[PDB]
């Protein structure tokens, strides 16, 4: 069973700092890139990181460049958000979403509305 | 969702109350069943080209 | 011509043979200038026979009488007691006796050339009819660029088989075989060689017509042009040759047709030809220029020597399926026909090869059709 | 509240896998490693389809398995007689984006759907005598994945919008609708009885529908990906499924857990088709590498590979008898292995 | 019986002479997918070239195209968009003003980064590694306006436009800002990164500054058809 | 074409010698 569970989140002040863990259990963490999505309150599901199955290739949206961190650790089967510099915007439910195939360059449905492959989400506010 | 929430535990209070066999007794079966068809089956056991309709 | 003026000298024996039965016997003994004893047709052109036999009227060969300088002016006697014989060489010789050393290099060039043709049509031949047979045999490899050069490949394997053909019927033997056995099959072979010939050429401005549409002309890919095409690269060629044969029928029927002693009819074929080269060399330079800006335009700026080594790598491959070296020597002076005669010919030859191998043994997806086929024989 | 429920669910979730994990006493590869293996199975292409212009997406035997009916891209549905290579009828169809295709047990009818969101029933033997679209099923709001008739009457479909249906042909409506899952449904494969189906969906969980009642008898996870196909048992009381995972993992209804898993390091590529030999004892898997497995489905070893495809086989199917096996591709033709 | 076996062999033959025409019109054919979001502008798109999937039929100087566009299908596309890998081009439509965060675009902080996420996936996708895209930047008329305006920044949802410099091969058109060419070139750019990334030749990205009004949309897509269809031939001989 | 060329040169050429040898044989 594909299960991803969120940790971390919480109520932080304007310009405060959190660490978001989520850990992966069901399949080879290794095989799949991984990414980080939110859903703001009276918003959409926006995507705001992605790492590569190595951890060499790394993304980031254009808002959160520079404040944001994306890290992920094979043997722990664990995602990492770092988030520094926390703005009122940056209030939303963060949810680490897994790519749909292993192997595969491309990643389609991440922010997709009911997406099978996504934990259940830990709220931020600022 | 809370009526989505209500809906999955309804149905995961279903699948817990099935009667299971042990899986000993299942792959036994299997392996009876493969075995008593065995002849029967032309791909497992090929069959001269005289029966054979494509060849 | 060797047979006219052996026939003439034939005609001048048969006039000799009306007047064999000279009976002018017992008048051989006593001595006179000529006794009518002359009975060498053959050591002469002819004997005149005649009593004061002063001259011999005939000397050189009536064809060859307008061209030796003097007439007769040698008087050939067979007497005990008279005059005495004179032959050409005393009398004349005509010019025979010239060792006319001249052009026995250029006779000894030709011969030379005929073996390095044989070998590049040879190689070509062996070729191309295991490229003919890969293309043919593998499903996956049909398209209509494969059948384009499936009929490309069967052309040369033409133009190579009508040249040993040629070259036995007419180059077999010192002696003139099919002097006057079967001319109309000597005729019949030259008239084969010659389309053959033609196909090629006809051939290879197909290749470039086809390419050329299916880049200049927008979604030109309805492949029902595909039989118009082949009819042109057969038909074509076709309509030239039965001119040029009704020509050497009509006019300028000497001998077999090898010879091409009329220029305005060799014009039938040659002309053609030469318009073929033409087209063909400005389908493929309108080829590079759309090439050239979809290089252009991509790898965003890109590189300078990235771009020429795609265009010159797409250029040499382009050159032997298009024909665009017969562009050389086309419109040369006939001083240079030793060069041309060695560059269309001698390395002209191995075309046959050069495309089968680009386009097929070397062609990405034939590699792979044989490379799959040969893995479930490795299996 | 949705937290109370959501720890509930996953109170009954680690319940259930303890409940599960009381009944493997006893591994059936264990129970099987005794047993002769198959050994090199060798299968020729004996018939190659040749007409469709477009990738196949799906393939139906007929029950007589003298005949097969193909769906393509190219909008066309082809009725092939596998004995002489001859085309029996070739269906227009009016919308080229078909995903699946059905032949029906009499054979009277045959089914096929797509894009459209439709399933279109075309009968086989009108008194005109021509091929005719005789019913259209509009229910689902997501393409059409697969379909598969009970009788002539009835047929089951499986869509995109997440949802299985039964329909009575007759009435055009849905008898019943199954909404368990919540990825794309991507397979379905009825009983032997025909009393349940099991159904694939794209969110790694496969589930045993009870055909009458309308409820989801069982569910089975496992799968690290979407699963694109599934076949039941030749028995009825177990099934296989193949995922883009680059797996094939056999299940058993009775136990509730999968019995086997069918994976090797070398094969990277996820799984298209899934079928099993009369017997039960080779399991065929098509893959994105153009390539068949036959797998021994006791032993979970790869018997043989069939390697005639220059695209990805999209689709596989075993004849009735079990003489045969159809394999559709990409590359627009349908192979017949002995 | 011969009788049986003599009609099966005509019946075949008949589907044969049938299949024969349907590949002429089939082949003579181009196939095109139409992608966009909801707020993009391709539905006014296809309005002016005028159902589980919608279809459009126009030509162009006697050349059939043929375009989908997707209608009731759910926003999950890893399954569906696999149909699609033959298709001639997928012409994707962006909204260019989208980079802002409006409640009324799908209530999305950034759509415009939502369309390069999608593009990134479709351009990657194996199945879709040969298929060429035309991508519409729409909306061009709108983003002027909220560059000239100024309230909004594309700096802030792109810090990068900061450093951004207009490069030499601008063509702005005639009265247009040097702003608004700077935005809409950093906004093509964007897509450029990804297409010239993993492009290796297989398949091409051809972008265009659109408008859903535009008349030029048609001539633009038959171009980039012709061009397709070019390189696709050129490709075949080797000479690329 | 060359091949028409080089079978006319070389047919003139034989036969200028096939008449030449004649010549010889005569005188």
């Amino acid at each position: 069973q594909v299960q991803l569970q969120e940790s971390g989140g919480g109520l932080v002040q304007p310009g405060g700092s959190l660490r978001l863990s989520c850990a992966a259990s069901g399949f080879t963490f290794s095989n799949y890139k991984m990414n980080w999505v939110r859903q703001a309150p009276g918003k959409g599901l926006e995507w705001v990181s992605d790492i590569s199955q190595s951890g060499a290739s790394i993304s980031y949206t254009g808002s959160v460049k520079g404040r944001f961190t994306i890290s992920r650790d094979n043997a722990k089967n664990t995602l990492y958000l770092q988030m520094n510099s926390l703005k009122p915007e940056d209030t939303a439910v963060y949810y680490c979403a897994r790519c749909p195939a292993p192997f595969t360059r491309d990643c389609f449905d991440v922010t997709s509305t009911t997406y099978a492959y996504r934990g259940q989400g830990t709220q931020v506010t600022v | 969702s809370i009526a989505q929430a209500r809906k999955l535990v309804e149905q995961l209070k279903m699948e817990a109350n099935i009667d299971r066999i042990k899986v000993s007794k299942a792959a036994a079966d299997l392996m009876a069943y493969c075995e008593a068809h065995a002849k029967e089956d032309p791909l497992l056991t090929p069959v001269p080209a005289s029966e054979n309709p494509f060849r | 011509r060797l047979c006219d003026v052996l026939q003439v000298l034939w005609e001048e024996q048969d006039q000799c043979l009306q007047e064999l039965s000279r009976e002018q016997t017992g008048d051989l003994g006593t001595e006179q200038p000529v006794p009518g004893c002359e009975g060498m047709w053959d050591n002469i052109s002819c004997w005149p026979s005649s009593v004061p036999g002063r001259m011999v009227e005939v000397e050189c060969p009536r064809f060859l009488r307008m061209l030796t300088s003097r007439n007769g002016s040698l008087f050939r006697n067979c007497t005990q007691d008279g005059w005495s014989e004179t032959f050409p060489r005393p009398n004349l010789a005509c010019g025979v006796n010239v060792n006319d050393s001249s052009n026995e290099k250029r006779h000894s060039y030709l011969l030379k050339l005929k073996v390095m043709y044989t070998v590049g049509y040879s190689s070509s031949l062996v070729m191309l009819l295991v490229a003919l047979g890969i293309l043919c045999a593998f499903r996956r490899l049909h398209c209509t660029r494969n059948y384009i050069h499936m009929h490309l490949f069967v052309s040369f394997i033409l133009r190579a088989l009508s040249n040993f053909i040629k070259d036995a019927v007419l180059f077999s033997s010192d002696d003139v075989t099919y002097c006057d056995a079967h001319r109309a099959g000597c005729k019949l072979v030259m008239v084969l060689f010659q389309y053959c010939i033609m196909a090629n050429y006809s051939w290879l401005l197909v290749e470039g017509l086809y390419l050329h549409t299916l880049l200049a002309i927008s979604f030109f890919s309805e492949r029902k042009y595909l039989q118009g095409f082949v009819a042109f690269g057969w038909g074509s060629p076709a309509i030239f040759v039965a001119l040029w044969a009704i020509a050497r029928h009509f006019l300028e029927d000497v001998g077999c047709w090898d010879i091409n002693a009329n220029a305005s009819i060799w014009w039938i074929i040659r002309g053609p030809v030469i318009l073929s080269i033409l087209i063909n060399f400005i389908l493929f330079i309108n080829i590079l220029r759309i090439l050239m800006r979809k290089l252009r335009t991509q790898e965003t700026r890109g590189n300078e020597v990235s771009h020429y080594k795609r265009l010159a790598r797409s250029t040499l491959l382009l050159i032997p399926l298009f024909g665009i070296h017969y562009i050389v020597f086309a419109f040369s002076p006939e001083d240079a026909m030793e060069i041309q005669l060695f560059f269309e010919l001698a390395l002209g030859s191995f075309q046959g090869l050069v495309v089968a191998v680009l386009y097929c043994f070397l062609n990405g997806e034939v590699q792979l059709e044989v490379q799959k086929k040969w893995q479930q024989w490795h299996l | 509240e949705l937290d109370q429920l959501r720890q509930e669910a996953e109170q009954l979730k680690n319940q259930i896998r303890d409940a599960r994990k009381a009944c493997a006493d006893a591994t059936l590869s264990q129970i099987t490693n005794n047993i002769d293996p198959v050994g090199r199975i060798q299968m020729r292409t004996r018939r190659t389809l040749r007409g469709h212009l477009a990738k196949i997406y799906a393939m139906h035997w007929g029950t007589d398995s003298r005949l097969l009916v193909s769906a393509s891209q190219d909008g066309k549905l082809i009725i092939w007689d596998s004995y002489t290579t001859n085309k029996v009828h070739a269906i227009p169809l009016r919308s080229s984006w078909v995903m699946t295709c059905a032949y029906a047990p009499s054979g009277n009818y045959v089914a096929c759907g797509g894009l459209d969101n439709i399933c279109s029933i075309y009968n086989l033997k009108t008194r005109e005598g021509n091929v005719r679209v005789s019913r259209e099923l509009a229910g689902h709001t997501g393409y059409l994945s697969c379909c598969r008739f009970l009788d002539d009457n009835q047929i089951v479909t499986s869509s995109g919008d997440t949802t299985c249906a039964l329909w009575d042909i007759e009435t055009g409506q849905q008898t019943t609708t199954f909404t368990g899952h919540t990825g794309d449904v991507m397979s379905l494969s009825l009983a032997p009885d025909t009393r349940l189906f099991v159904s694939g969906a794209c969110d790694a969980s496969a589930k045993l529908w009870d055909v009458r009642e309308g409820m989801c008898r069982q569910t089975f996870t496992g799968h690290e990906s979407d699963i694109n196909a599934i076949c039941f048992f030749p028995n009825g009381n177990a099934f296989a499924t193949g995922s883009d995972d680059a797996t094939c993992r056999l299940f058993d209804l009775r136990a509730d857990q999968e019995l086997m898993t069918y994976s090797h390091d070398n094969i990277i590529c996820g799984i298209t088709s899934v079928s099993f030999s009369k017997s039960g004892r080779l399991l065929l898997a098509g893959y994105d590498d153009f390539n068949c497995n036959v797998w021994d489905a006791l032993k979970a070893d790869r018997a043989g590979v069939l390697a005639g495809h220059d695209n990805r086989v999209s689709c596989l199917g075993v004849t009735d008898d079990g003489m045969a096996v159809a394999t559709g591709s990409w590359d627009s033709f349908l192979k017949i292995w002995n | 019986q011969r009788n049986e076996e003599k009609a099966q062999r005509e019946a075949n033959k008949k589907i044969e002479k049938q299949l024969q025409k349907d590949k002429q019109v089939y082949r003579a054919t181009h196939r095109l997918l139409l992608l966009g979001a909801g707020e993009s502008g391709k539905n006014t798109i296809v309005k002016q070239m005028r159902s589980g999937i919608f279809e459009t039929k126009f030509q162009v100087d006697k050349v059939n195209f043929h375009m989908f566009d997707v209608g009731a299908q759910r926003d999950e596309r890893r399954k569906w968009i696999q149909c699609f890998n033959d298709v001639t081009a997928i012409i994707f439509v962006v909204a260019s003003s989208s980079y802002n965060m409006v409640i009324r675009e799908d209530n999305q902080t950034n759509r415009l980064q939502a369309a390069l996420k999608l593009f990134d996936s479709i351009w990657n996708n194996k199945w879709l590694r040969d298929t060429s895209v035309i991508l519409f930047l729409n909306k061009q008329d709108l983003l002027a306006e909220k560059v000239l305006a100024g309230k909004s920044k594309i700096e802030d949802y792109f810090p990068e436009f900061a450093r951004y410099t207009t490069p030499e091969d601008a063509t702005p058109e005639p009265g247009e800002d040097p702003r608004v060419t700077r935005a809409k070139y950093f906004i093509r750019d964007e897509f450029l990164r990804i297409s010239t990334a993993s492009g290796d030749g297989r398949h091409y990205c051809y972008p265009h500054f659109t408008c859903s009004v535009d008349t030029e949309n048609i001539r633009r897509v038959f171009n980039d058809c012709r061009d397709i269809i070019q390189r696709m031939h050129l490709r075949q001989y080797e000479l690329l | 074409h060359s091949d028409g060329t080089f079978t006319s040169e070389l047919s003139r050429l034989r036969e200028g010698a096939r008449l030449q040898r004649l010549l010889q044989g005569l005188v």
